[PDB]
């Protein structure tokens, strides 16, 4: 029984020896070919010609593929607004036009680079500003509204308003997108090995493009070297392209992207623009709020509607606000389609909330912790979308974080450091977070498992979820072992496949451990029941004895298992019914030191208290907290995507795009899980951990802002109660320029 | 009319009779010799997923030197009479793990696992040059190694066990 | 130990065993490319798209690998890896008095957060120099110190201090088509001579707009009166440049508040960028060039009175 | 699957006897959908564990029965949807069961009843039933060579 | 509803065209090796050496 | 110092630069050209599982001739300027089946299916020599083809549809 124990990831040893297999590590067939995408170099244009005569001179060349070669349908994507291959008109810089097939990936690269495309340019929309003035949106306004806004504002002592921007983010999974497709030659049958979180849609999209029933297509997924949401839908761009090449040539075909191709083509996180207005009292008490959110969605819908929904559901953070209107819009632009990324619109809305909050504190001239606390929900409150908060544990998390970080003592030091230092400053901030657990789409909250026990008493488990490093399989093996009461060494999970568990939701929303844990648990119970009579007949025998007597007596040792989350179903009219099963909570405190003369900064220390109920594995869970947080610190400080005026991406590798490194992390890094707080609502009283922590990296962002304020008080003006604009990410350019002094001027 | 290229990979001799000057070491290990431990992360020298150890006898210095290197940028043509060590060269779950491998695994320093071979070969290079390094030397051996899962704490904590 | 030949689909590669073999080859084939670490050439063939049908590899040659300790400074073969240079310089610094190692400590600074060990083990000194990136962190330091370059061909041989004329246009150096860089002498600092180096943290475009610099001042014996001044910057133009007009004006002046003012006025003015300069970040860059000097200005003072 | 196509798998192997053909005919009548909607791909130990060897002529009987039970389970779960939309198609009912988080996967199992002959006592059933037949043949032999024709 | 009707074997057409896959018809991996059994030539005996 | 072997397989040119005299046609179709329609049943000429059609212009006769043959015994070295037709050469479920393929399939003359390609090639050869054969010629075209599943009746009944 290992549930609650720090068991290392089950594949870790083989990951450290290079023996674990990823998609491109699978050996090739003797006749196996290679694919390389041919991609647009224009934001928005008519395709006037495609010339392949030069590509034909390359040795090993097999063929060029385009929209004409497709037997089934060139209509694709989650809302069917995408092409597999563009026909007459391209709609962003990395848009897919065709593909080249050759005998080596070197030959493929060389032939693709040499394909000539002729364009005639069309006027383009790139920015959010461009989309608003040209009125370029998918679907219509989204809204949530509670209380009375007039009245709220009419009784407010003060008002503050402004505008905030938050840049996007590339996933930078260490392993890029990757598919192998093997055609059988019978009846349209095809088997695919793919790096994806969504074996289900991969199977659907391939079969649609082929013109063939879904039952001909097998999709198998052993592991991913990272996913982070970028492999929930966008992996089908490579997948379908490769399938078609296998269909057409009759040979096995593969493709792994180069980094520069991955960042251009497959999409990132949505950038957000916000326009806000808050009304409050002299005490700092909030009394009315109004926010219009605009996201940059790119050249297709994909997941953009759901991401906007989760953002609106999160515009409150941990704060009770009696009169509130949030709206949201999705900008239709000529850039690669943006998609899921860890947090899913939650960090954007949460960041917008903490920004006006920090401006209320400064406008009132009160300390920040105090203004944040006065305004918190209390046990049993309803949210702006009328859901009850039960087992609301932010007050605990807050309290222990203040104590073990020594917040007030260290605050004195910071002021002291600022009084004695001229061209260097320090900042210190403390931030709460809540995160709703469930797909906002009620029908995705379903999960299946399939378990066999063989006659040697060894057990094969298979469920709808995939491994991407988060330790899902490790956790399911812990679950099964406890449920069946046999050691983990008797249980194995091999892979995820559409022919063992059908119709499964993408591995996403942080709910996988909850839902597949439950489905695996039901399959175990059924096995225990069927084994019961044999246990009674031989009370002093062993697992192996009971299994072999059940087998000889013709009792089946195979069963499915299923789970469906109860009581979910929020309505945008009525403004009611649960959107989430429960909430995950935490608190982070961070300290930084800036160099006012260069824009550089150091992360001195960070403390986190996170509530994960009773952990199934503290080591995996603490690992999930540190990973998520460091990716958030990347989003808010280091990482930046930068385009040409014509809409072409400049940042395409590790040397122009800086994700956190070994020396990026806070010199003193401390994480605790909160104790004694079981969750009634999920497997063995645990809680979802994957996405909730990422937003806490913002505590580094607001510690930096606090330090810009003291630099500004030193060299610029005497208005303590001054507001200035700081967008995300706070790069060194943004930090230095904000430190207005005798040189900037 | 073309010379043979002769080098060593994990202590075993490789005699390439038809070397192409454009061929990367990374491509040679994965696609010619079938050793997929070493990984492609970027192709432009910044991620280290492709780190290997190189060994040669220095005709000048008189010594054997061991240094780390990016397989994605090393042309096989610069390697005549060089020795290559990859992750599969230092230990295996089939025989026995090297301490570098053991420690990173058991300290939760590997999650998705794609950057682990490269970090393992950076630590191992450091140990072969300096059997008892300082904490400071340890942090520094990793400037060219990126990891997107762990946030780094557990990898340093696990390797710091080799210091003083 | 002899010369080897490799034949490819598109490329011929000659591994030269001998200085002679190299100069003969560069004579017969002036268009040929020299490859040591491949950390630049490899990038141009994969991404920027070049093809060079003829490559020569000089790594095996002693000379080009030699490390010599003369009376004027320390000499490094052009193929010496960046970590050898680093290792040698750390050693000279822990062993000679402070007043002799100011240039050395500058080079070591630029080399601090400059890529990882993997890259620093194969990147050659001569490679960084001849590549001539507008953002090279080493050229500005070398320029401000007049580090001496030994250039050689079949027949010719000459030694020039590096100055502003060594980089004539975007990515070109003042060598003839038949020439190679043979060795590089980094000087000791003299009495009354002080040095600093700085570089902008991150980076956003390929080989433009990252402020990086080398700064040098020489005083009259035991005084605070400028005799020579050098301020060389990367990431401000399409090559490493020096602020000649500004520094020239300070000759004879004293090291004080008013000197601080005039160099900043001089820099703001000499190095200014049009609002549409490639790489953007127009105000940040300008601010850095002043700020880096302000630091140098203070560091010198702390090192005097 | 959500397009309404069905993948069947069972413990039996094809060796030319037409087992898969027959299982597909069974499934089609049991579910009441045309055969072109059903497919069987292969036999594998990761879909049906612990199977007897395909032998003793009983494969059609025993896998037919098991396939039949799986179909009943599917029809029962689909029953409420068929009532909501009595004039819709198979495809409509499948998609509404999916969107309402009712599982579209199931096992099926069959155990032959009342078997167990004893060599002591000389009793209990050894077989479930008997198959019968009769043949008549005529030949011509060449008495000088040993050769014969089958007429 | 085809139960009781003379339906041809579902793979018959692809058996007739040579497209149906049997085990040795599966493509080989680039590193795939081959095995051959070594077998006794005696009815009953002690094995005294294998060379 | 060795000549090139040149032949045709399904209307397409094969230029073998290093023919080994020991190589059978059966092995060459399966393992060199990737066409696995043609099967190994015995390796000694009795079963016909490996039957193909050969075509050549007879320099004596003046005519093109078409005759069937056992791929398992035919050395590729006897095949310079010979045309090979295999089962994949006459028809496919991907395009359209040849009537020979259609009639055997629909008449229930194929059960396990391993002997069907070879029976198909024997009937087809007969038809290309004689577009309208007798029942007798039909029965006789199969003395070299064994089937273990069907007991033959349905194959003859199906093919007897081509007679008179
Ligand atoms: C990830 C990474 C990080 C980097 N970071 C920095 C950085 O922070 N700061 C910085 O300044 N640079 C940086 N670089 C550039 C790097 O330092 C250069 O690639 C390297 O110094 C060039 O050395 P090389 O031997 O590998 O050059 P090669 O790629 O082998 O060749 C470089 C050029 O120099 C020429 N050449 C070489 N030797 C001679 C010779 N002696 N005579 C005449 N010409 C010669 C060649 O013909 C060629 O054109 C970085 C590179 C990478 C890969
Ligand atoms: N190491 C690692 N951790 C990760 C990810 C990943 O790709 N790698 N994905 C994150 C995201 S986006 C999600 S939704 C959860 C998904 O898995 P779970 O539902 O089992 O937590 O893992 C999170 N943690
Ligand atoms: S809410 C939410 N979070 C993450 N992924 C999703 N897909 C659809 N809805 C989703
Ligand atoms: O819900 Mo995780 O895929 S962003
Ligand atoms: O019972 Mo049949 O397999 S001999
Ligand atoms: S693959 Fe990223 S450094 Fe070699
Ligand atoms: S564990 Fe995933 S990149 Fe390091
Ligand atoms: S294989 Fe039986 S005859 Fe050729
Ligand atoms: S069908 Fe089985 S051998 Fe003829």
């Amino acid at each position: 029984d290992t549930v609650g124990r720090p068991l290392p990831h089950l594949a870790a040893a083989m990951q450290a020896s290079g023996e674990a297999v990823y998609c491109d590590d699978i050996p090739r067939y003797e006749n196996e070919l290679f694919l390389r995408l041919v991609t647009s170099t224009r934001a928005h244009a008519k395709i006037k010609s495609i010339d392949v005569s030069e590509a034909q001179k390359v040795p090993g060349f097999v063929c060029f593929l385009s929209a004409d070669d497709i037997p089934g349908s060139n209509e694709t994507g989650l809302f069917n607004d995408e092409t597999v291959f563009a026909k007459d008109t391209v709609t962003c810089v990395g848009h897919i036009i065709g593909a080249v097939v050759a005998d080596t990936p070197e030959h493929a690269e060389r032939a693709a680079h040499v394909v000539k495309v002729t364009y005639e340019d069309l006027p383009a929309i790139i920015t959010i500003e461009d989309a608003i003035k040209n009125n370029s949106f998918y679907g219509s306004e989204l809204k949530i509204e509670k209380g009375d806004l007039k009245k709220g504002f009419s009784e407010a002592d003060n008002v503050v308003s402004g505008e905030l921007y938050i840049g996007g983010q590339d996933h930078f999974y260490l392993e890029t997108h990757c598919t192998i497709a093997i055609p059988k030659g019978e009846e349209g049958e095809m088997e695919l090995f793919v790096s994806t979180q969504n074996a289900m849609k991969t199977q659907s999209f391939v079969a649609k493009m082929l013109g063939v029933p879904v039952n001909r297509i097998l999709v198998r997924v052993k592991r991913m070297g990272g996913g982070f949401g970028g492999k929930e839908t966008r992996s089908t761009l490579v997948s379908v392209a490769v399938a078609l090449a296998a269909y057409k040539t009759g040979h096995p075909v593969r493709c792994m992207l180069d980094r520069n191709e991955d960042m251009l083509i497959t999409g990132g996180r949505h950038p957000f623009l916000a326009r806000y207005k808050v009304g409050f009292m002299k005490t700092g008490t909030i009394v009315a709020l109004e926010v219009d959110h605009y996201s940059n969605a790119g050249n297709s819908r994909d997941l953009s509607h759901s991401i906007m929904e989760r953002a609106l559901f999160h515009m409150d953070n941990c704060y009770k606000i009696p009169n509130i209107r949030g709206t949201g819009r999705l900008c239709k632009t000529n850039l690669s389609s943006n998609t899921a990324f860890r947090g899913f619109g939650g960090p954007q809305a949460l960041f917008i909330a903490e920004n006006w909050m920090s401006e209320v504190a400064v406008t009132c001239g009160l300390p920040a912790e105090e203004v944040r606390w006065k305004n918190m929900y209390k046990e049993g409150d309803l949210t702006h979308f009328n859901q009850r908060l039960e087992g609301f544990s932010v007050p605990r998390c807050w309290d222990e974080c203040l104590k073990s970080s020594q917040y007030y003592a260290r605050k004195s030091e910071v002021d002291k450091f600022n009084k004695e230092n001229c061209w260097k400053k320090r900042g210190l901030c403390i931030i709460p977070t809540k995160f709703g657990i469930s797909f906002t789409v009620p029908f995705l909250n379903q999960a299946g498992a399939l378990i066999h026990v063989y006659t040697d008493g060894s057990v094969l488990v298979s469920h709808g979820g995939t491994e991407m490093g988060q330790g899902l399989h490790t956790k399911m093996v812990q679950v099964a072992s406890k449920a069946l009461k046999i050691p983990i060494s008797k249980i194995y999970i091999s892979e995820t496949s559409t022919n063992t568990v059908p119709n499964s939701s993408p591995t996403a929303a942080s709910v996988s451990t909850d839902i597949y844990g439950q489905a695996v648990y039901e399959a175990c119970q059924t096995i225990l029941k069927r084994l019961e009579p044999f246990k009674k007949k031989n009370p002093d025998g062993s697992w192996e004895d009971w299994v072999m007597a059940a087998y000889q007596d013709r009792v089946s040792l195979s069963t499915t298992g299923f789970y469906r989350t109860p009581n979910l179903g929020y309505s945008f009219e009525t403004n009611s019914g649960n959107a989430f099963h429960y909430f995950t909570y935490g608190v982070a405190c961070s300290e930084v030191e800036i160099d006012c003369l260069t824009g550089d900064h150091k992360n001195l220390r960070t403390d986190i208290v996170m509530d994960v109920g009773s952990s199934l594995n503290p080591a995996i869970d603490i690992g999930q907290v540190e990973g998520a947080f460091v990716q958030g610190l990347g989003l808010f400080t280091l990482e930046e995507l930068h385009y040409s005026p014509e809409g072409s991406l400049h940042t395409r590798g590790p040397s122009t795009y800086k994700i956190p490194a070994f020396g990026s992390i806070p010199t003193e890094f401390r994480v605790s899980l909160l104790r004694d707080c079981p969750n009634k609502k999920a497997i063995y009283a645990s809680k979802a951990v994957g996405e909730p922590p990422l937003f806490l990296g913002a505590s580094v962002f607001f510690a930096i802002k606090d330090a810009i304020r003291a630099a500004r008080a030193q060299h610029t003006n005497n208005n303590t109660k001054e507001l200035f604009r700081l967008d995300s990410p706070a790069t060194p350019e943004k930090i230095r320029n904000a430190c207005v002094d005798k040189f900037t001027t | 009319t073309a010379d043979e290229l002769v080098f060593f990979v994990n202590g075993k001799k490789v005699v390439e009779k038809n070397a192409d000057p454009e061929t990367t070491l990374l491509a040679y290990l994965r696609r010619k010799l079938g050793l997929r431990g070493t990984k492609l992360g970027c192709g432009e020298g910044g991620c280290g997923a492709c780190t290997v150890m190189l060994s040669k006898y220095d005709r000048l210095q008189d010594k054997i030197i061991h240094f780390s290197a990016n397989a994605c940028l090393a042309p096989i043509c610069t390697l005549h009479h060089v020795a290559v060590t990859t992750v599969e060269g230092i230990g295996s779950t089939k025989t026995r793990l090297h301490p570098v491998q053991e420690r990173i695994a058991k300290s939760h320093g590997s999650q998705c696992g794609f950057c682990t071979p490269g970090i393992v070969m950076s630590m191992y290079t450091l140990l072969r040059n300096q059997p008892e390094p300082t904490v400071e030397e340890i942090e520094d051996a990793f400037q060219g190694n990126l990891c997107r899962c762990t946030g780094y704490r557990p990898i340093l904590q696990g390797f710091r066990t080799f210091a003083k | 130990p002899k010369q080897l030949r490799f034949e490819g689909e598109r490329v011929t590669w000659i591994q030269a065993s001998t200085l002679k073999e190299l100069l003969d080859l560069k004579a017969q084939h002036p268009e040929a490319k020299l490859v040591v670490g491949n950390t630049e050439i490899g990038i141009e063939m994969k991404f920027k798209n070049q093809l060079f049908p003829m490559i020569i590899c000089p790594a095996w040659i002693p000379e080009l690998n030699a490390v010599e300790h003369g009376p004027e400074g320390i000499s490094f073969g052009a193929a010496c890896a960046l970590s050898s240079v680093e290792k040698t310089l750390l050693e000279a610094v822990a062993k000679l008095p402070t007043q002799k190692t100011e240039v050395f400590r500058g080079v070591l600074e630029q080399l601090r957060w400059f890529a990882g060990k993997q890259v620093k083990s194969v990147a050659s000194l001569g490679g960084n120099i001849i590549t001539a990136s507008p953002i090279s962190d080493l050229n500005p330091v070398f320029m401000a110190s007049g580090t001496k370059l030994t250039i050689v061909s079949r027949g010719t041989r000459r030694t020039v201090p590096m100055d502003h004329t060594f980089f004539p246009s975007y990515r070109k150096t003042l060598l003839g088509p038949e020439e190679i860089l043979l060795s590089i002498e980094i000087p000791y600092s003299r009495e009354d001579e002080f040095f600093s180096a700085f570089k902008q943290a991150s980076r956003r475009e390929d080989d433009i707009a990252k402020v990086t610099c080398g700064m040098r001042v020489l005083f009259q014996p035991g005084s605070m009166q400028v005799k020579e001044l050098a301020l060389c910057y990367g990431g401000m133009a399409d090559r490493t440049i020096s602020a000649l007009k500004t520094t020239q004006k300070q000759l004879s002046k004293f090291w004080n508040e008013k000197l601080l003012q005039d160099v900043c006025a001089g820099l703001a003015e000499e190095l200014s960028l049009s609002p549409d300069a490639p790489g953007g970040m127009i105000e940040f860059r300008r601010t850095l060039t002043l700020s880096f000097f302000f630091k140098f200005y203070l560091t010198v003072l702390k090192k005097l009175g």
